[PDB]
């Protein structure tokens, strides 16, 4: 398989965070384009606050989006308007709806689509933008497509991203590649959503062990110099 | 004295420091978990109670 | 336990206060050269396998792929 | 040399010492980590 | 009080050698390391699930929803992973420096090694993902290999046709109870080798000096403890998913099987050695034998000398012994195909005939240069 | 050999004083207890599931659909009620012959009582019955008492706003790992016993009568073994739902509440006497004392003479005291109403009047008799 | 452990091997009388306490029942 090259991702960076702006902009992506195939299950309207959107924008993009379920007087199922507690909408009701409305294949849930897969942040983006024809002596069947990234060349989902397939909110020009790079880093977001958070603890543990070390080497210098001076001598009576 | 000691207080406010910081954190985790946090929704009908009762 | 480990005799050990001496003597000192000492007498017993260890590494990357660069000759 | 006869030689001080220091210490490491971290990202 | 004295019989007034390294360190790291997991493991048990249907859920729940749980979960994953390696060093130093001569503590000892990498597989099952599950599947299909009661065993662990929720409820319950089990036979472990005390790395004597431990070697032990907290650390805030596998990040789906599955690092050298050979039956043997060939090792001790410090040709044989070692741990990852399987045979082959041949002859050899054979 | 040498210490060459009751067996029986709930838990944890929904299903799956697991679980609840009745009987040994004066032993016994009884608290709100969602309210609410430290740290063990799947889970966790610190806490109560020897019923030094454990306390602790195993099996083979409660059939409602709540029968002397105290504070604390009066057993001491065998005055205040939390066991059974409060009234100032109060002054009295005050 | 557990003096101890013995010797011959001889000395100080408390249960049980009699006064 082609092996995804190294993209100079800033939250690759060590030190580094993830951009909140890419982030909301790669979410964005999904409730517009992915969303309706895919399924950010482990996500929740409640995981935004504080990352892309406050919690009065996520509250409308919540309440934008409707619930179907939950029994009522009559144990009667009924739809109601999502909160911040209810978590991403699901494209199929289930794995059969699944292959059903996307030629038999089955559009894996993205919730963390970037951890399940190995080149994770770049091979997404390798894909997304790694449509390509198939060359001369392969041939694909219909409902499949060459992608050289994709595992035998022939995933299932065609190409989501054309040029200006959305218009980004806040009006960065809308090309298909500013479009992979921002759902790929929103798919790392969701993926883990403390990477900023567990970059900021290994900072202070850092610091914390860089003080520590030193001197508790120090003290068992100390408490073994004693030793480490000590002079044997030999002294037979004679 | 005060040298050497001087760096046994120093190290042992760092581990301190790191100590409240590990115990603490467990502490939370036994705490409320994000999604139970979020209940503070609720929605009732007035029409649904007549008087002198409870619901 | 102690007292009861074993018997010597006349052997005289001096020693020092750790607040007396120097916390790190010498350290860079002589601590390099004593390095250095200690992996010259120990290079040539560790380091020639893990040497053949990183060729025969790199040579089976190398040789699968060439096994898997496809027979020029063939399909022709 | 006064510290050590006088926060430091007494055990009792020695503990008190380390205890204050160490509730000032995570302000001020607080303080000065946040700030670094803020700076790097 | 009766009590203070095993404290003061074990830690504080035990004579211990001078001159030992930093490799004795390791073992205490272990012990931490122990208590780590179990710590970890225990906060994990508060919100985890032994469900099917829930358990990558549940995992998913600890990772999103629970205060610092994405950290207690890579904590415990990484620590695993670091007690392998602490381990994996013990044992090394327990080879090099004579120290399987205290016979009864390096039986106890690979009873331990056992024990722990049960729970290793277990735990490491216990997520539910799709590496899990191929991964749970395989080694169980391991045990059909027996000759006779080979498939009632298998289907007795599994506690049905396949493993499904009937084992991951049960590996749940025995990934839980042994590391308490663990910690009694380290306390057997620990007390083998009192009778005994510690060796040194010149293989001597060193009953003429002897030091204090808990003024002298504690603060070394704390040390050694603080640096392996640095690397634990920056394994689980820096590089969290170094040393896991993607693919355990996707739901366990029975009808598609990973194309790739490896068994995690610290289990690849066993698994370079299972593929070597053809027999099914005989992988597994050579397999167990892999581990069980160190308990075999205290007889295999023909030298009048203890430890390798001043044993040069057998230090040559033991560094290609950690050589190819280390080749098995990289054909376990590489795939089935030319050339990595002959790797895998010779490495195999000479990692046996190192061990069972190729040492007592040349502490045989290197009497004879010494005038002493 | 070292383990042979610890062996022959505690259980082969141990000397024991020769004329010790059959009420000196209890102490084993709870060993064995112990080790049978463990084992019994560990056959419920194979199939268990912490879940809030999905609890109840997996007792019912656990009763109807595993093979035999109708009797492990019954033998798990019914060796619970064995447990503390074993348990109640060797604190009443130790009370009336005088044993508290070891004072470190029963120190580690009254912490061990406290774990225990933790243990079963946990272990009945596991099954998720309605009995066991509000029993394990009201008893965390209790918790609620304190009143700047109380009500956030039982939000803290709820997990949450009130008991939910949350503390289920967290429930399990430790209901699972607390017998282990059990089992460690009774190596380290075996110890500092073994400092001293077990105690005689006439409480005089025993040093001149001492015999072998192997051959006449072993076959006397396998006989009382058989006869708590003939009384478990006829308690779970015969009548396995007695000791039980029906309310805990039905699933955990949160809308409604079982009409008649109560405590298991172990439970309800203390609860008894919380129910009493008017104050919730002063209910919990005496309900704390109820079970701490007796780690504060050896300092009230005041007779020459160790057990109650020679001391006739000091017997009838032992058995009224018997008497009267055979008392507080039926009031906290019975509603609130009269005349069931004032008894409860009462039997709590009789039972801390006659342990705090009248046994010293008692045992001065017949010291006094005997020409020795 | 045993050899410095206590120290006797001229006390001679009598013992028979357990085959030569009857297993149960006179059991039912004095188990009866010396059962019946135990009871009688401690019965007088482990019942009383215990009757009473029959008692007092027999008491309150019928005293609440009672109390929820209706009164025949009450709505009359
Ligand atoms: C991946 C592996 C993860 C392992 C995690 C746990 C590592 C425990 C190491 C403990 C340790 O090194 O402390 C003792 C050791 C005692 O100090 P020392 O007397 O100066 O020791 C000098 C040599 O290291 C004394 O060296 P030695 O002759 O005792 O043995 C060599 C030493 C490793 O040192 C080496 O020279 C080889 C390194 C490869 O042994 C190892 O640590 C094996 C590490 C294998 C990896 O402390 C250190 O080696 C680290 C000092 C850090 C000072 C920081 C100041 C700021
Ligand atoms: C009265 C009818 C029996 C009779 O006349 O025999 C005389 C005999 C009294 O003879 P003695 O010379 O006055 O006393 C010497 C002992 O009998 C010397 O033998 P022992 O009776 O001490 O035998 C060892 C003892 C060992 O006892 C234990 O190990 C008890 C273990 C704790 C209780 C079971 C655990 C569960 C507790 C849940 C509450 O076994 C018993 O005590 C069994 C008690 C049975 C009571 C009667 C109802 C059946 O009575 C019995 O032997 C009672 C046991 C056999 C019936
Ligand atoms: C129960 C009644 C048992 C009995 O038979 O009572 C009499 C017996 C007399 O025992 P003693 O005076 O020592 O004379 C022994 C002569 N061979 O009495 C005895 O055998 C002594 C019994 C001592 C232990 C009794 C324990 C009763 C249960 C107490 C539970 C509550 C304890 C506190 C819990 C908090
Ligand atoms: C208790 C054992 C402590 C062992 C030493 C811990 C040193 C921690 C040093 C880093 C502290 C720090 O970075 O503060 C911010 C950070 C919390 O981030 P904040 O809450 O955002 O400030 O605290 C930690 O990083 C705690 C690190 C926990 C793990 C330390 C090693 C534990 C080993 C296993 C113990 C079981
Ligand atoms: C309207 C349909 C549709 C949309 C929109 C869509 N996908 Fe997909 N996707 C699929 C289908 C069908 C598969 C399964 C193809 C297969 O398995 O061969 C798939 C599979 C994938 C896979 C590999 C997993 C797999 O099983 O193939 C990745 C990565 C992926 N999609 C990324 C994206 C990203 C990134 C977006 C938008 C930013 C996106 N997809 C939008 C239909 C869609
Ligand atoms: C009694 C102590 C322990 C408890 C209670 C415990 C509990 C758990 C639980 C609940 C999980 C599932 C959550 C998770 O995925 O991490 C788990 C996973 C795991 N445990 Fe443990 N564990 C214990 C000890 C250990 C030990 C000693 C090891 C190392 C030998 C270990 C290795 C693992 C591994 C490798 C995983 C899988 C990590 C992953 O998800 O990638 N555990 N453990
Ligand atoms: C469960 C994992 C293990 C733990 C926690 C553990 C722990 C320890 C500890 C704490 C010591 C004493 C400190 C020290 O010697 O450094 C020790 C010594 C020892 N262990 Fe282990 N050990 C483990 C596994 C093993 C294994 C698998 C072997 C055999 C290969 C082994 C062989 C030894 C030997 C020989 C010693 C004595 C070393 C000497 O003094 O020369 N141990 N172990
Ligand atoms: C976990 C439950 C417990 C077990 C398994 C247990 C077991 C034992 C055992 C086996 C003995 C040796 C005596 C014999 O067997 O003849 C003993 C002695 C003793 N236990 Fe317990 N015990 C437990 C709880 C308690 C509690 C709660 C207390 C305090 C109230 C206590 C106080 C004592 C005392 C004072 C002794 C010494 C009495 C003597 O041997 O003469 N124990 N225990
Ligand atoms: C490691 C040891 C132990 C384990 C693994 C364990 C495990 C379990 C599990 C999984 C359950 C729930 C299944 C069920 O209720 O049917 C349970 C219930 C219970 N356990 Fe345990 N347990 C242990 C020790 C104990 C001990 C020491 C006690 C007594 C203090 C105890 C008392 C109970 C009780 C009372 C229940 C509820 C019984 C009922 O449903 O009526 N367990 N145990
Ligand atoms: C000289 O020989 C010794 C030695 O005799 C002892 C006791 C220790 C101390 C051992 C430890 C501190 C490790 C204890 C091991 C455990 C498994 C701790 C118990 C952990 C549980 C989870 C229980 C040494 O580190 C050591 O080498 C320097
Ligand atoms: C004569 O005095 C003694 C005595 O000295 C001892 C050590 C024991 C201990 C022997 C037992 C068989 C009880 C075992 C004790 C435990 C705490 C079991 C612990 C169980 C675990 C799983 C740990 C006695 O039972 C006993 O009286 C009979």
């Amino acid at each position: 398989e082609l092996h995804p090259p190294s993209y100079p991702w800033s939250h690759r960076g060590l030190l580094s965070s993830l951009d909140h702006t890419s982030i909301r902009r790669g979410f964005q992506v999904y409730k517009q384009v992915c969303s309706s195939c895919h399924s950010m299950d482990y996500v929740a309207y409640r995981h935004l606050v504080g990352v892309c959107y406050t919690e009065e924008e996520a509250k409308a993009l919540a309440e934008e989006v409707e619930v179907q379920d939950g029994p009522n007087d009559d144990g009667e199922m009924f739809m109601r308007p999502g909160k911040l507690s209810d978590y991403f909408p699901k494209p199929y009701p289930n794995p059969e709806a699944a292959r059903a409305a996307n030629n038999g294949a089955l559009p894996p849930d993205l919730s963390y689509i970037v951890r399940a897969r190995h080149g994770g942040e770049d091979y997404v983006f390798s894909l997304l933008t790694g449509y390509c024809e198939p060359p001369t002596g392969v041939s694909l069947r219909e409902g499949l497509y060459f992608n050289p990234y994709f595992p035998g060349q022939a995933i299932g989902m065609a190409p989501p991203i054309y040029t200006e397939v959305l218009e980004y909110d806040d009006g960065t020009p809308a090309t298909m590649s500013q479009v992979a790079k921002d759902v790929a880093t929103f798919l790392r977001w969701a993926s883990e959503p403390e990477h900023d958070h567990r970059k900021r603890m290994g900072l202070k543990m850092l610091l914390m062990m860089g003080l520590l070390l030193p001197l508790t080497y120090a003290m068992k210098r100390h408490k073994w110099s004693v030793l480490k001076s000590r002079k044997l001598a030999y002294r037979p009576p004679k | 004295k005060g040298f050497s000691y001087l760096v046994t207080a120093t190290t042992t406010v760092g581990v301190a420091y790191a100590a409240k910081n590990v115990v603490s954190q467990f502490v939370s985790s036994m705490s409320a978990s994000a999604d139970v946090l979020a209940m503070s929704k609720i929605e009732i009908k007035l029409s649904d109670i007549p008087e002198g009762k409870n619901m | 336990e102690f007292g009861n480990l074993a018997r010597i005799r006349h052997v005289i050990s001096y020693s020092l206060s750790p607040f007396e001496q120097r916390a790190f003597p010498s350290y860079f000192s002589k601590g390099i050269p004593n390095v250095l000492r200690r992996t010259r007498e120990r290079i040539l017993r560790v380091a020639p396998p893990f040497v053949v260890v990183y060729l025969i590494y790199t040579w089976g990357n190398q040789e699968f792929e060439q096994s898997k660069r496809k027979n020029p000759a063939m399909y022709e | 040399s006064r510290l050590y006869s006088l926060l430091f030689r007494r055990t009792s001080t020695f503990a008190l010492t380390i205890a204050v220091g160490a509730l000032f210490f995570e302000r001020a490491f607080d303080q000065g980590a946040d700030a670094i971290y803020e700076h790097i990202n | 009080h009766p009590l203070f004295k095993i404290i003061n019989h074990s830690f504080i007034d035990l004579p211990a050698p001078s001159n030992i390294s930093s490799w004795w360190n390791f073992g205490s790291l272990l012990g931490v390391c122990l208590m780590v997991q179990i710590i970890t493991g225990l906060f994990l048990a508060m919100h985890y699930t032994s469900d099917t249907m829930t358990a990558f859920s549940s995992v998913t729940h600890i990772c999103r929803d629970v205060n610092y749980g994405w950290l207690i979960r890579y904590m415990h994953a990484n620590g695993a992973s670091m007690f392998f390696i602490c381990l994996f060093l013990h044992v090394g130093r327990g080879l090099y420096y004579g120290s399987y001569t205290f016979m009864e503590t390096w039986n106890i000892g690979v009873l331990l090694l056992f024990a722990v990498m049960a729970t290793a597989f277990m735990g490491y099952v216990l997520p539910w993902g799709q590496m899990s599950f191929w991964g749970a599947t395989v080694i169980t299909n391991l045990l059909s290999a027996i000759p006779y009661i080979g498939t009632t065993l298998v289907e007795w662990i599994w506690g049905g046709f396949s493993v499904d929720k009937a084992t991951l409820t049960r590996f749940f319950a025995f990934h839980f109870i042994l590391p308490f089990i663990i910690a009694a036979l380290a306390i057997v472990h620990l007390l083998f080798l009192h009778e005994t005390g510690s060796n040194n790395p010149t293989g001597l004597n060193s009953d003429a000096d002897k030091i204090p431990f808990h003024p002298y070697y504690t603060i070394k032990d704390i040390l050694g403890i603080l640096i392996m907290f640095l690397i634990l650390m920056t394994l689980v805030l820096f590089f969290p998913d170094m040393l896991g596998d993607p693919d355990n990040y996707m739901p366990a789906n029975p009808l598609n099987t990973p194309p790739h599955i490896k068994p995690e690092w610290y289990f690849l050298f066993a698994y370079a050695i299972l593929r070597s050979i053809p027999n099914k039956l005989g992988g597994v043997l050579a397999l167990i034998l892999s581990i069980l060939i160190l308990a075999l090792m205290p007889f295999l001790h023909t030298s009048k000398q203890r430890s390798l410090m001043f044993r040069p040709i057998t230090q040559i044989l033991y560094w290609i012994l950690v050589a190819n070692l280390l080749i098995l741990t990289w054909i376990g990852g590489q795939p089935v195909e030319h050339p990595f399987i002959i790797i895998g045979q010779l490495a195999s082959i000479s990692y046996f005939s190192i061990i069972l041949i190729l040492m007592p002859i040349s502490g045989i050899i290197e009497d004879k240069m010494l005038k002493l054979y």
